[PDB]
């Protein structure tokens, strides 16, 4: 589905962390991240309510050159958002 | 003739504009196109103060904030540069659309003096057809000619020539041209069909039928 | 007497990646131009209406025509000779001999397309626009006034001449008497112009500062990336392969602020070329809506002497009258 | 400009060719968000038959593979369109891409054909007939 995630906490502590393990007494999945180009929008609260991911369609990398969530009819001329080095 | 049937055609003209006018919304559009650009135009002017051009922040009230009268000067030189280049595009922009408004202003001046004031003979200056007469109406930052005009229909075929000669000598026709019923030879306008008789009034002479290619042999009826 | 008038119509659409154009292939640059926010689209936004106009002006001088008329077989309409401004059915070209005549006489776009510089194919072809022409000539010849003033109704080319006699004072038997001392005249001036046309080429200069002016601002446009506007040098990729992300804020600051106002000046000089561009192309509308469909008695409008009637031609970016 | 386009590897001594990693245009055609979420890709001055190496379609995202190479190709005078299938009749212009070829939404999919010039007709020359009118319209 989607699901916007809130900020709980973050903690000065100044190590490397390159290895992590769950700590049992279900089940669940890892990924990680990548550096992508998002467009986020926010509401009135100051909410991110909706945002779309500029590498993954013609259609959305046509949504980020644009700046809108809204295409009218036509043929546009769009940037590169779907290569990174 | 028939006043009462071209009356009855411009009052029908007449009504079916406004069934036109009020079902759609895009016959104005070359006058919503100016209200887009216009605002469009402003509020980019708007929002290019939410850009920094380089400096700590894009707030002015912010760098003064937390920065002394001597490190703060190269900032605010820097948003000071920024802002007045963007203005400067603002007007370098306004000033070429007023330019070509203005073009478009010229036309719509001269459109209503030669054919509001008067009938225009170039052609399709003034509509599609051969122009009568025209009716300015305002519109919002805009004005709207309504051109009338007289456009044939019906189209029926002939068989014609250039010339006759009725005891050797060539007959031009005045105004009109030669055309051939089931049975004989009349005389006509080229823009209606009104077929008149032939007579000496109204064809001149002009030689001999030994040049003319193409001449026919008739009678012409001579008043006496 | 046949003169011929040259005048254009649409220039070349262009359009250039800014971000390309600024910032090459460089994260850094492309993090310190979004900084520079809402100063792309606002450019590339004039650039598009430029080209869209230019098509815009392309389909208004020659789509006079709802109607489109087929070529006739016969090419010779009472002694005047209409073969060598009418396609050739058995020639592998869908233009007229003249058409051929006109558009024969009119390291650095490598550079241009790794720097975001591209140009637009025209959307009406070479042959949509010379078969646009050919529908104009043929409905002069087989009809009259009236294909542009409503329906077409067809009549012979020698009353059709007689007609346009009567419009410049001249009556009727000035031409059937001499019909063949005309019809000799019109052979030998159309055969003149191709004696003229072949030999020199000063006459379609009209249509080639065009081309050179559009190619000259793009190769300057080019070339104004080798300066280094105050910084240590020119190359974004020499800046960064020696300064730190402290010392470098400020060297690539004064390189993102030349090319922009660079971009800025080639689209402000762009745009009021378009608009001189647009003034000649609505009088080659009105040029072609007055002459070409009708006959003008404004003095010197559409030739010298006495207007009879008038033939479109195409043109590399352009239409060629022949008054 | 000052941009370079070749380099010597130090250590084998060889010259290699520099150029950017996604030169050209990419153009993206739609029917309108509140139509459809169907989209027609059109590169710029390429050759059809190598469009997946001058985007690198080894290293994209599966959603992008399937606007790389199809039974929807078709090859235009201004470059490849994909994503729209081509029909041999000819109507009224709606979306103009270049070079005679328009796109449009029709019966739905997006369709790309040749634009129509105006309504084919024919009038007869005879050099002895005339046409004259017998009514007429206001
Ligand atoms: C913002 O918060 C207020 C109060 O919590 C709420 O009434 C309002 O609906 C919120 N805005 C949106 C867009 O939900
Ligand atoms: C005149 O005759 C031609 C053929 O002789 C025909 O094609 C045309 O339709 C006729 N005109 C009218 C108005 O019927
Ligand atoms: C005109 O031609 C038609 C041909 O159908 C003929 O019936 C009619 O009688 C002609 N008019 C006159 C006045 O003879
Ligand atoms: C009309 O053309 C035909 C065929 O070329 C010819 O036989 C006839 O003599 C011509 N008539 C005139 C008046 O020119
Ligand atoms: C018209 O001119 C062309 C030019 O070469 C010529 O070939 C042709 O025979 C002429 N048509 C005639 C004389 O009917
Ligand atoms: C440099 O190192 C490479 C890598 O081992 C080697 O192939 C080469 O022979 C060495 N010497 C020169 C002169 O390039
Ligand atoms: C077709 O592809 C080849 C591949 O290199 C290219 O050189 C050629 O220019 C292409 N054809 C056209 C008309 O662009
Ligand atoms: C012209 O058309 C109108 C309506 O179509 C008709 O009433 C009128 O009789 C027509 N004229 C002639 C001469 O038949």
């Amino acid at each position: 589905g989607f699901n916007t995630l809130k900020p709980i906490f973050k903690l000065p502590l100044g190590i490397n962390i390159t290895n992590f393990r769950a700590i049992l007494t279900a089940a669940y999945f890892v990924g990680y991240l990548k550096p992508t180009t998002f467009m986020l929008k926010y509401d009135e609260n100051g909410t991110i309510t909706d945002a779309v991911d500029c590498s993954q369609n013609p259609l959305a990398e046509l949504k980020c050159s644009v700046k809108s969530f809204e295409i009218d009819k036509g043929i546009y001329q769009t940037s590169n958002f779907r290569v990174v080095p | 003739e028939n006043q009462k049937q071209i009356a009855n055609q411009f009052n029908k003209a007449i009504s079916q504009i406004q069934e036109s006018l009020t079902t759609t919304s895009t016959a104005l559009g070359k006058l919503q196109d100016v209200v887009n650009q216009n605002a469009q135009a402003l509020n980019t002017l708007v929002k290019q103060l939410s850009s920094n051009f380089g400096a700590i922040s894009s707030v002015l009230n912010d760098i003064l904030s937390r920065l002394d009268k001597c490190e703060a000067e190269v900032q605010i030189d820097r948003l000071i540069t920024g802002r007045l280049q963007s203005l400067q595009t603002y007007v370098t922009q306004q000033l070429i659309r007023a330019a070509e408004i203005r073009a478009s202003a010229n036309l719509a001046a001269t459109k209503m003096s030669e054919c509001v004031l008067g009938q225009s003979k170039r052609v399709d200056f003034c509509g599609k057809g051969y122009h009568l007469m025209s009716f300015p109406q305002a519109a919002p930052h805009g004005v709207v000619f309504l051109h009338v005009t007289y456009v044939p229909s019906q189209e029926r075929n002939f068989t014609t020539a250039p010339a006759i000669c009725h005891e050797g000598k060539a007959y031009f026709p005045r105004e009109g041209v030669f055309v051939f019923n089931g049975t004989s030879w009349f005389i006509t306008q080229r823009n209606f069909f009104s077929p008149q008789i032939i007579t000496t009034d109204n064809t001149f002479v002009s030689g001999n039928c030994d040049v003319v290619i193409g001449i026919i042999n008739n009678t012409v009826y001579d008043p006496l | 007497s046949i003169t011929t008038e040259v005048m254009p119509v649409s220039m070349a659409k262009t359009s250039v990646d800014c971000n390309m154009y600024i910032c090459g292939d460089s994260t850094e640059c492309a993090n310190l131009l979004l900084q520079y926010g809402s100063f792309c689209t606002q450019l590339n936004r004039a650039l598009s209406g430029i080209a869209a106009e230019q098509d815009r002006n392309t389909r208004e001088v020659f789509a006079q025509v709802k109607q489109m008329y087929k070529t006739p077989t016969l090419k010779y309409f009472g002694g005047f000779n209409f073969s060598q401004i009418l396609p050739d059915p058995l020639k592998p070209t869908k233009r007229s001999f003249i058409e051929d005549l006109l558009f024969n006489k009119v390291d650095l776009i490598c550079a241009q397309k790794f720097n975001g510089l591209t140009v637009l194919p025209p959307l009406l072809t070479d042959d949509m626009i010379a078969a646009y022409t050919a529908a104009l000539v043929s409905g002069t010849a087989t009809a009259g006034w009236t294909f542009g003033a409503g329906a077409a109704l067809q009549i012979p080319f020698a009353m059709q001449m007689a007609y346009r006699f009567n419009g410049i004072g001249v009556t009727q038997n000035v031409l059937y008497e001499n019909q063949k001392q005309i019809a000799n005249q019109f052979n030998k001036a159309i055969s003149q112009i191709q004696e003229s046309l072949t030999t020199t080429s000063t006459a379609l200069g009209k249509l080639q500062d065009v081309v050179n002016q559009n190619a000259q601002a793009l190769n300057t446009l080019v070339k104004q990336l080798s300066s280094n506007f105050g910084a240590i040098s020119s190359v974004l990729n020499d800046i960064l392969s020696r300064l730190d992300k402290c010392e470098a804020e400020v060297q690539i600051d004064r390189l993102i602020t030349g090319r922009l106002q660079s971009l800025q000046t080639y689209v402000t000089q762009q745009l009021i070329r378009a608009a001189e561009i647009r003034a000649s192309a609505n009088l080659a509308a009105t040029k072609m809506s007055e002459c070409v469909l009708g006959q003008s008695k404004r003095v010197d409008f559409c030739g010298k002497g006495y207007h009879l009637m008038s033939f479109p031609q195409a043109a590399p970016h352009g239409v060629v009258f022949l008054h | 400009s000052d941009f370079t386009d070749s380099v010597r590897d130090p250590k084998t001594s060889e010259i290699l060719d520099i150029s950017p990693c996604s030169f050209g245009g990419v153009s993206v055609i739609t029917p309108g968000t509140n139509a459809s979420s169907e989209v027609a890709v059109l590169y710029q001055d390429v050759n059809c038959t190598d469009v997946s190496t001058a985007i690198h379609a080894d290293q994209l995202t599966p959603a992008w593979r399937i606007y790389s190479t199809g039974n929807n190709v078709f090859q235009t005078q201004a470059g490849c369109l994909i994503g729209a299938e081509h029909v041999d009749t000819s109507y009224e212009c709606d979306i103009p891409i270049g070079a005679g070829i328009c796109a449009s939404y029709h019966t739905k999919s997006i369709v790309a054909y040749t634009m129509s010039l105006g309504a084919d007709s024919s009038i007869a020359y005879s050099n002895n007939t005339i046409a004259i009118p017998t009514n007429f319209s206001i």
